[PDB]
RNA sequence: AAAA
């Protein structure tokens, strides 16, 4: 089939470029014994026509029209019933793809600093940038292993070529910060689009699919979330909000999944999905639009009917051409025609439902109710009782997710079939899913991995991957928010933490690419998706090192990853081990970044049973307050002011005022003790700070107190920024409730 | 239906420490000023609370005054774990047992859910008393201003029986003597009820005089002291035009047990008039 | 555009700050109790033809906020940062001299202070033998010291002085909403009159929640719902304030509930001309 | 809502 020959060949055409780094065998000649040798053993001719797209592009050996002929009438193109128009079309269109998608790997955020060569398996060497023609060479071996086994197929070499080929650049420039994977995906991307757009050779030649509306990028955004995830009472586990962060997610990929196979894409289209908010590039024929706005229309109503106005899905495309997709003069255009598809998602999003048109009519079924976890509206039965305490109704996807968080830990990915199946669990709006316990459907979502074992050679391979890390309980699950309150430093309390990358829409508005957007928004993704459980398994120390702890760093924290996705996360956990967790994912983000990119966190310290709804809107209150002020802040403690603090300044604060009076794990210094109405009365003399700053009867007090800080600067007061008083509460309030309260 | 609203107004006297706390215990403050302040349902509930006791020893004594009383035992419902069974305490809120009648016409003759205010089940019987939120009076807003401390810090402590081990602990109470500023709005919604409405509710309050209102109040933490400034009648004919028809009782120096006798039959002579 | 001004003078917290279809509920609910049952439905009948009142909005001592058109949401580049574009954006109340500045899209200020806090306070329950406790939490709207709540009355004068000024001295002891048996809705109440300087356009936002007839330009869905003598009022989709419609009266609807009276859910706009952008 |  040429519709997937096309993709595959845009997928291995600069595939020649790792076997010539590692000087094996003129750059494509060199890189087309690659595949020709390997067409051989461990294969079939599959490979052999897949070579003319390697000694083919990049202007080496194109020329005049007739080396291509008798060469390709030297390989068999009715083998595999291939037409000598359809192959050479598909060179042709290969060659624009990467024409228009192109224009050590030196990191997107700093282009001074460089990446060393890796694998990608999120548990072991967090790439951190830094500052041989042997490694290419084992690259190579192991990347020879990989493609002699695997299917050929394009789900199956996506998740092979992104092991491999992630820190590898693919034009060796100076600050070159495109990986090779993604200008190979965004390639291949490229050619299916301009194949399912129809257009041909004698348009690549005549200089036609350029300045022509022909591409069309889709991009999709959830609107609503924080009041689908968090608005949920009492009732409801940890394990069901840990369900419904991966039930939104479920939603999401199944309009990503519809979109590519209805509009027949492959999975290279699909630019991001992260954080709720996709982007893809697809053709523009108009047996296209009408297929995005049944789904548009589909997805809305099954939003509507299912969760009532609550959350909603705002798909938009636009019409762009291939000369949109790179820089003209200093003149962005790719950003250009990225402003001009927000206005369309912004004025449809104050349209919330208008697709319904049945929306504002009244005409209502009799005898409503309200499920008492999520307040939902069910007509006179419906609600189903609840297998955790049989007297109270819910609805019944409650209970669909009360039995998901059951079956988290057990649970090696999702398989994706027709809604009305057996052991469907949830529903998205078109597919049913039904869990992949320790093989059915047609397309199988498999979660933290590349590696394909157990799935067949007819099913469609999608990795994806999420943050999961939890503390197990003494059963084999999830923790509840008892077991983690009970197993703190100081008291029982629950630390839960939300916080964001600042002003990242501001970075992604400055790529002017779509080969180096995805790369920038796959790195951004990877970091809260992989290297944040690596973390708390307690790894990169010598890049981490000093942070304020209260206690050593265990082998097996208690910490549950709520959510961790595009810029932002929400954990809980042991709340004086979500602390040194704060500091210690700021000093790995800070090294992951080159130091370009920050991030805010707002914190809470809760009672282990309290309402979710009211835990979530005090951190997410404490984020835009640790945000609006200085975005690259902590809001480290509750705090009174006549509120947040920088990192940088809490952690100098805490090489000085906290190890002269903590000593470690819970218990204060020599001869501190039996002094521990010394550290909460200071908070007194702090204490008269806010009530006048003007007033200077807190220095004296103080001098008063350790004779039984002390004094004033102008420093403080040369344009008036609060004292060094001020400054000593989130440090003595920490070591206060982690020290016997 | 609806006569009229009678308003009371006065002035609570924290003559011991008042303490409520906000769940090192503080006290509650207004989130604005900082100033402390009685809430409404902390002295409503504590008046319930009183008078629910003082009924549950006369459900023998006033069965042919109010009826419906007739329907049960003197008792709580806590041990046989069914509600309503027939004792008195018999709705189960979260874990603790209240009496709260279960319909309308049950509830129009038990006097303290016809005062109180029931819940049930289809019925809800809503209240007929607004006990209004109580802040510092003036002159305490002033002595506020002046650097006095409205609040303590009083320092208590546990002791060991046999080796007199000191366990101290804090409480964060009200400066006595301080001054409160009340109102409690009745509403006239049947013109039979009120006159032993209003007693029943004086009667609430004079059982607060010799209780407590908040915190450790057998510790010595309550001795609340009403004083009354004026009654106000507020008729249906002044809702609808604005005159001044409202009678005004004055009752200026003048405490509960001395309202209940001196008044009732001399201070409502003028109401009674009116209807 | 001059309206009626009704300053809500607070004496203690409310519930929240009350929408149009729970200022109508009390209105009504006042004038069944001090005229009768057959003026309620002469009330209804000057709403129908005449008069319409608008949701509540906090003052801050004479200071009148207004809520932001959704007009400026479409086009806040073509007013223009990034940090004060998001910041306008985000923002609910605009003063009333920047709300009259972005009606007709000129650059406008944010307030920097909210009138009020949502604290919520944990009480207890506690049964009259063992004193044993139970907490639950309970939100309200706790307000400073000048601050408080207002709505805006047009139409005649009659209605406004045999009906909502009635109403506004009978829901001054008998509060809007809530726990106002511990003295949560209550108020003292004053009347000013407010002038708006507004452009006079096909495009109207609304002021009061507005239940619409009609799909409307720009709009924020509300889903609420009431409680009526004891009865559930079914959630209805209001649209929320600060809204654009185009010659859309809107619409009170009555319901049925199983009482003696119908119940009707006040569903009608309060227009002010609104300039838009291109779409 | 700073791509949750
Ligand atoms: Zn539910
Ligand atoms: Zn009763």
């Amino acid at each position: 089939e040429i519709d997937e020959l096309t993709a595959l060949g845009g997928l291995l055409h600069d595939i020649g470029k790792p076997v010539q780094r590692a000087g094996l065998y003129d750059h494509s000649t060199q890189g087309a014994r690659f595949l020709r040798d390997l067409a051989e053993n461990t294969g079939r001719a599959e490979y052999e026509l897949l070579s003319l797209f390697s000694e083919f592009h990049h202007k080496g050996h194109m020329k005049n029209d007739e080396l291509m002929i008798r060469r390709i009438k030297e390989l068999s193109p009715e083998r595999f019933g291939l037409t000598m128009e359809d192959v050479l079309n598909a060179l042709w269109i290969v060659y624009e793809a990467d024409n228009l998608a192109s224009g050590p790997l030196y990191s997107v955020f700093n282009p001074g600093k460089a990446y060393p060569w890796a694998e990608l398996d999120f548990e072991k060497e967090l790439p951190v940038p830094g500052d041989r023609s042997q490694d290419y060479r084992e690259l190579v071996k192991r990347l020879w292993e990989e493609l002699s086994k695997a299917k050929l197929r394009s789900d199956r070499l996506l998740p092979v070529l992104e092991k491999y080929l992630t820190f590898v650049s693919s034009v060796t420039s100076e600050g070159n910060i495109i990986s090779l994977y993604d200008h190979m995906r965004m390639t291949s991307a490229i050619a299916l689009a301009m194949l399912r757009a129809g257009c041909t050779a004698e348009d690549v030649r005549s200089g036609r699919c350029r300045k022509e509306k022909r591409f069309l990028l889709i991009e999709g955004d959830f609107s609503g979330i924080q009041d689908f995830i968090y608005r949920v009472s009492g009732k409801g586990t940890l394990k069901y909000l840990r369900a419904r962060s991966a039930y939104l997610e479920l939603i999401g990929w199944d309009v990503v999944l519809e979109i590519l196979s209805r509009l027949g894409l492959t999975r290279a289209n699909v630019v991001f999905n992260a954080g709720g908010h996709f982007m893809i590039i697809a053709q523009n024929t108009p047996d296209a639009v009408k297929e995005l706005e049944e789904i548009r229309a589909k997805a809305v109503e099954w939003l509507y009917r299912e969760f009532e106005s609550d959350l909603y899905l705002a798909i938009e495309w636009e019409p762009v051409s291939g000369r949109e997709f790179g820089r003209e003069g200093g003149k962005n255009l790719f950003a250009e025609a990225r402003k001009r598809l927000k206005h369309k998602l912004t004025v449809r999003k104050l349209k919330r439902f208008g697709e319904i048109k049945g929306l504002f009519e009244h005409g209502h079924t009799e005898r409503l109710a309200e499920c008492p976890v999520c307040g939902r509206e069910l007509p006179e039965g419906k609600l189903e009782p609840s297998a955790s305490d049989p007297e109270t109704k819910v609805c019944p996807t409650c209970n669909r997710l009360v039995s998901l968080g059951g079956n988290l830990p057990k649970l090696l990915g999702f398989g994706r079939t027709a809604k009305n199946d057996a052991g469907v669990l949830v529903e998205g709006p078109f597919s049913g899913f039904v869990p992949y316990l320790q093989p059915v459907g047609e397309q199988i979502l498999v979660k933290n991995t590349l590696n394909p074992g157990e799935i067949p050679e007819s099913a469609q391979f999608v990795p994806y991957f999420v943050a999961d890390y939890f503390k197990k309980d003494p059963k084999g699950g999830v923790a509840t928010f008892e077991e983690l309150s009970m197993a703190s430093t100081g008291t029982r309390r629950l630390g839960v933490m939300k916080g964001d990358v600042d002003r990242l829409g501001e970075f992604f508005s400055s790529m002017d690419s779509p080969s180096k957007l995805a790369t920038a928004s796959r790195f951004m993704d990877y970091f809260f998706k992989g290297y944040i459980g690596a973390i708390i398994e307690g790894k990169f120390g010598y890049i981490i090192g000093d942070v304020p702890s209260l206690r050593d760093w265990p082998e097996e924290p208690d910490i549950v990853v709520v959510y961790a996705g595009g810029d932002a996360f929400f954990i809980v956990g042991a709340w004086d081990q979500i602390f040194e967790l704060a500091f210690r994912v700021r000093r790995a983000f800070n090294a992951y970044t080159g130091g370009k990119l920050t991030l805010s966190v707002g914190l809470g310290y809760f009672d282990e049973r309290t309402p979710i709804y009211r835990m979530a809107d005090v951190v997410s209150e404490r984020l835009d307050t640790a945000k609006d002020e200085g975005r690259n802040r902590v809001f480290v403690v509750g705090r009174s002011r006549p509120l947040s603090y920088e990192w940088n300044h809490y952690e100098e604060l805490w090489r000085t005022y906290a190890p002269r009076i903590y000593a470690g794990n819970g218990r204060l210094k020599g001869k501190l003790e039996s002094k521990k109405g010394l550290l909460w009365k200071l908070l007194e003399i702090r204490e008269l700070y806010v009530r006048d700053p003007n007033d200077v009867r807190w220095a004296y007090l103080t001098a008063y107190l350790l004779g039984r800080l002390v004094g004033i600067d102008t420093k403080a007061v040369e344009r008036k920024e609060p004292q060094p008083v001020y400054w000593v509460d989130g440090v003595l309030k920490i070591v206060l409730m982690a020290v016997r309260r | 239906r609806f006569y009229g609203k009678i308003v009371i107004k006065g002035k609570i006297k924290a003559v011991t420490g008042l303490h409520i706390g906000s769940q090192d215990n503080p006290v509650i403050k207004d989130p604005h000023t900082g100033l402390p302040y009685i809430p409404g349902s902390s002295l409503k509930g504590r008046l319930r609370s009183l008078f629910e006791i003082l009924v549950n020893s006369r459900l023998g004594e006033w069965r042919e005054k109010y009826p419906s009383l007739a329907n049960y035992s003197p008792g709580s419902c806590r041990p046989d774990n069914q509600e309503n069974c027939g004792k008195f305490f018999n709705r189960k809120i979260n874990r603790g047992w209240i009496h709260v009648c279960p319909d309308y016409e049950t509830a129009l003759a038990c006097p303290v859910c016809r005062l109180f205010g029931a819940s049930g089940k289809e019925s809800n019987f809503p209240s007929r008393i607004i006990v209004r939120d109580a802040f510092l009076t003036k002159e305490w807003e002033e002595k506020w201003r002046a650097g006095e401390a409205i609040t303590e810090a009083k320092i208590e402590v546990g002791i060991d029986r046999v080796t007199s081990q000191a366990n101290p602990r804090t409480n964060e109470r009200v400066v006595a003597g301080a001054e409160f500023e009340f109102e409690i709005i009745y509403n006239v919604e049947n013109t039979t009820h009120w006159r032993d409405d209003i007693k029943n509710l004086l009667t609430a309050m004079a059982l607060l005089e010799d209780s407590y209102l908040g915190g450790s109040g057998s510790r010595g933490y309550g001795k609340v002291k009403f004083i009354f400034d004026s009654f106000e009648f507020r008729p249906l004919d002044y809702y609808r035009t604005g005159k001044d028809e409202d009678i005004v009782s004055i009752d200026a120096r003048e405490k509960s047990v001395s309202d209940i006798l001196s008044g009732f039959d001399s201070l409502f002579s003028e109401v009674e008039g009116k209807l | 555009p001059k309206f009626i001004a009704v300053k809500l003078i607070p004496k203690g917290p409310f519930r929240d700050i009350p929408r149009a279809d729970t200022l109508f509920g009390a209105i009504g609910n006042a004038i069944s109790a001090i005229h009768g049952q057959s003026a309620v439905e002469e009330l209804v009948d000057a709403f129908v033809g005449g008069a319409r009142i608008s949701s509540a909005f906090p003052y801050s001592g004479d200071t009148y906020y207004l809520p932001k058109p959704l007009s400026v949401e479409p086009a806040l580049e073509g007013i223009l940062r990034y940090t004060t574009a998001k910041r306008l954006r985000k923002a609910k109340y605009l003063d009333l001299k920047n709300f009259e500045l972005a009606l007709r899209l000129r650059p406008f200020t944010i307030p920097e202070e909210i009138p009020y806090a949502r604290v919520d306070v944990p009480r207890v329950v506690l049964d009259r033998v063992t004193q044993d406790s139970s907490i639950y939490f309970w939100e309200e709207i706790r307000f400073r010291e000048k601050s408080g709540v207002y709505f805006l009355y047009s139409g005649p004068r009659e209605v406004f002085d045999g009906y909502i000024a009635p109403a506004m001295r009978f829901l001054g002891d008998t509060g809007i909403g809530g726990k106002s048996t511990w003295g949560a809705g209550l108020f003292e109440v004053e009347f000013h009159e407010m002038k708006i300087d507004a452009p006079g356009s096909e495009y109207s936002v609304t002021l009061s929640n507005a239940l619409p007839t009609k799909t409307p330009v720009l709009w924020r869905l509300l889903r609420k719902g009431g409680w009526s003598f004891g009865r559930r009022k079914p959630r209805m989709t209001f649209i929320a304030e600060g809204s654009i419609v185009k010659n859309d009266p809107g619409g009170m609807e009555r319901l049925e509930l199983g009482l003696s009276h119908e119940v009707y859910v006040y569903g009608l706009t309060f227009p002010l001309g609104v300039e838009l952008p291109e779409g």
